[PDB]
């Protein structure tokens, strides 16, 4: 039922750098445009896509430099619209709307590209206060003994936010613009590998398991 | 007969005291007689038990001079020597798995909301696994051996030793609401000292020693 | 860990070490025969088949935990016909001797690891989630 | 943990493995991976048992590659390493006498006719003494110590080892219908593990390894 | 008089025994008296014959100790020494082309479906060309000389020798359902021993010797 004679190889493929460190489609947000809102806001986290979330959660601590590649896409009901991708670091007010003063900043880095141009790239360096990203955190963000402070959220782990604005928002045509975000870690250093997760997910903010049953992982013989 | 500072504890060491990931704990303005063994309350290992867990900085926030310094000082940095003794006769049987999970994010079953400060921060009392099989982590107990692990087998190996270094992505952190380590004692095979249940207790004794302890801010 | 890590890789090959740990009392004693059937060969059904293949007589009385080194094996998913590799089986060599004190029941726990000769080659998504 | 060829067996050797008459077995046109331990079926040592005996060439005529070679090859010449394990708790008591009788001519009681091929050639199953006291030989069990002998005393000595060289008045002989050796396990003192007969079995494990094996005629 | 292991065969070698592509077969955990000549059943070379072919691993799956090892062992790796003898008088005439085709994918004529396990895996019996001119391959017999080839010309050259190394894109492969080589004997010119057809047989004798044979998995 098989024909496998696999010769011995090197350890190049099974490097942590080559495992975690390559582009993955994390965000696929779409925006209608017709006859003020529908700007792109996205929190930088590895927890949005289940596959990459599990692959990252195999380890406790890990440092990397993040290549964010934005792929535009136009879907008319093609004009070369101008797109601006602004990387707002943690502790800066988020763009309230498309026509917001935060876009005209002298401190927030950004890129100007267009649809027909190659997809845009930024390389955000290792950004956290803490000397390594912690996938799991057995603590609290604040000191208050209240439900207001969420459990297992390190506020240093935030990588900042990415905000994409379609500069040519007002156009004669009614369409949809879909932004694709690709995240690629670089110079990944990992410490304290974790037990691989089995059960599915509920939310990015919490590690609750709902349930291959919670009383038996492997399909019983 | 081990002894750090003033307190002493009688041990039954018969094999190399394995350091967690082979790193002996060390400290490196911030900095001293509180480096002593604290023996936590004995826990009944009944045949129907699930598994216990102590969060070490949480477990020592209220214990003696260490607790006093943690309450006073705004930071800390401390390695932990954990000694676990399952006390039983030659007649008893079973296996305790001692796993020192780094950053053991507690996970409730069949709920949306996360665990609150009450369910996570037991303190000296310690916690109990709702689902030992899944470590209350979404992981598997089968996969729990990646963490610093040891076995108390009621035949041969009647005591376990763990030596946890400073596992954190900062040189120093806060004890009041962060838990670097979680020492979990889980019964893999149920206790079966079938003596007509004359004494089903077979109590477990935990002893934690904060080694290379330093703090910042008097 | 072997299974979870390897399911991220289509092509894999290498030797394994399996540790069987006994969880009975100190007084209890007995014998097991642990046999390894290489790939292709039908899994053993009787002690006579087990006593002929590459086996070890694991004794609880002397040795608490036994280690068996499985030589290098290989398999791939790559139409779909899956794959098959050799088995490992355990047969009751003798009764389980237990005094009046210790329970009649006992438990055996399994452990597996890959030696330094293991290799993972072609990276693919794991269908677990 | 003894191992010859591919198969391995875990032993509890604690004293010099005495060679029968102090001769280590050796082979001297005739001559090879069949030199491996064969563990025979476990035998129940009940309190009312008499004694068991295996004829080694007879015992190995049907076992694996050794059996295949014996069935194929017209001659043989082989030493035998015999390992006997009486498995019991500290609570049990009794004595097994392991005697490797050379040329043990079976003798029926109160009959004229001799033993037939059925009564003598048990094979892997092995035989049972009708009169253990007389060895089914006309001899006495009291006199049975002239042969290569060892003691499994359920206190101290829980395993026996025998190393039989080529005992025959020819360089080579036939396995199909000649028995150089007879390994006999005889309970001198009845098993008295008086635990309310929870488990009266206390089974014996025989393991025979044909060492320095050669044959003539493919 | 050639001889490998125990078996011997009388040869009529008169010219250098050409190795297939000039490589003498060799073996390189895996590894032994089965390296002996196996003489297959004689085949009648009638004047109206087409051509015969043996798949060497298929041809030796059921023959003696080699067959036993192949049935037992999950892998193999073996070179092949093929000796072909067309036995005839000085009066007979004709030409046998001996071609050792590597990976001879059998091709049915005027059908959609491929050849099944029955038509391909003849075994010791061997196969017969439906269309010798096209090698049952879509190729031409005119082009068949790229493969390791020899000529039995009933004048001068009355025997052929081929020495096939391990031709496979893996160090080892499976014998049960893979055929590295295909030894094909094809009569280029029809037998014309016009003696009034007293004996039209002129039988062909094939003899295969697996050289440098090794296996993986007992």
């Amino acid at each position: 039922q098989t024909r496998t004679v696999i010769n011995m190889h090197g350890t190049a493929e099974c490097l942590v750098e080559n495992f975690l460190g390559r582009s993955a489609l994390v965000c696929m947000r779409s925006f209608e445009y017709k006859n003020q809102k529908n700007f792109f806001i996205w929190t930088l986290n590895t927890r949005e896509l289940v596959q990459i979330r599990r692959k990252m959660e195999l380890f406790t601590y890990l440092r990397f430099d993040t290549e964010i590649t934005i792929v535009p896409t136009l879907r008319l009901f093609l004009p070369n619209l101008t797109l601006q991708a602004m990387y707002v670091p943690t502790g800066a007010r988020k763009p309230s709307s498309q026509d917001s003063f935060e876009w005209q900043s002298a401190c927030n880095p950004s890129v100007f590209f267009k649809i027909n141009d190659p997809p845009a790239r930024l390389t955000i360096p290792f950004m956290s206060i803490n000397s390594a990203y912690a996938n799991f955190y057995d603590g609290f963000a604040g000191f208050e003994k209240k439900a207001t402070v969420l459990y297992g959220i390190n506020p240093a782990n935030t990588m900042g936010n990415l905000c994409l604005r379609v500069v040519n928002s007002y156009q004669p045509v009614q369409y949809t613009l879909t932004v694709r975000v690709y995240m690629k870690p670089k110079h990944i250093k990992a410490w304290a590998p974790r037990a691989p997760r089995t059960m599915p997910y509920t939310n990015i903010l919490n590690n609750n398991y709902a349930g291959n049953a919670p009383t038996a992982i492997v399909s019983h013989r | 007969q081990l002894k750090l500072g003033n307190s002493s504890i009688v041990t039954q060491e018969a094999a190399n005291i394995c350091c967690a990931y082979g790193e002996w704990p060390t400290y490196l303005k911030p900095t001293t007689s509180t480096d002593r063994f604290y023996t936590l309350k004995s826990k009944k290992w009944e045949s129907n038990s699930t598994g216990w867990w102590w969060k070490l900085p949480d477990a020592l926030n209220q214990i003696g001079m260490f607790g006093q310094n943690v309450q006073y000082h705004y930071l800390y940095r401390s390695g932990f020597l954990c000694h676990v003794q399952c006390n039983a006769t030659k007649f008893h049987q079973g296996t305790l798995l001692i796993v020192a999970i780094p950053e053991h994010q507690i996970g409730k079953k069949g709920t949306g909301t996360s665990a609150s400060f009450a369910e996570v921060m037991k303190g000296a009392e310690g916690g109990v696994f709702e689902q030992p099989y899944l470590l209350d982590d979404g992981t598997s107990l089968a996969c729990a051996l990646v963490y610093p692990h040891q076995w108390i087998n009621l035949r041969t190996n009647n005591s376990a030793t763990i030596v946890l270094p400073w596992m954190n992505s900062a040189p120093m952190d806060f004890a009041l609401r962060h838990n670097n380590w979680t020492l979990a004692v889980i019964p893999v095979c149920p206790l079966a000292g079938g003596t007509g249940n004359t004494n089903t207790y077979v109590p477990i004794t935990i002893s934690i020693a904060p080694m290379c302890a330093e703090y910042n801010g008097l | 860990l072997l299974g979870n890590i390897s399911r991220y890789y289509t092509h894999w090959s290498g030797s394994l070490e399996m540790t069987f740990m006994f969880c009975g009392s100190f007084m209890t004693t007995g014998k097991l025969i642990i046999c390894y059937t290489p790939p292709g060969g039908s899994s053993p059904t009787d002690r006579m088949q087990a006593m002929l293949a590459t086996h070890v007589v694991w004794d609880f009385g002397l040795q608490s935990s036994i280690t068996i080194i499985i030589p290098w094996i290989s398999g791939s998913h790559y139409k779909a016909i899956n794959a098959n590799v050799g088995y490992v089986t355990c047969f009751m060599q003798t009764n389980l001797v237990a005094p009046v004190g210790a329970a009649d029941q006992c438990y055996i726990v399994g452990m597996v690891a890959a030696k330094k000769d293991f290799n993972l080659r072609l990276m693919r998504d794991s269908p677990d989630i």
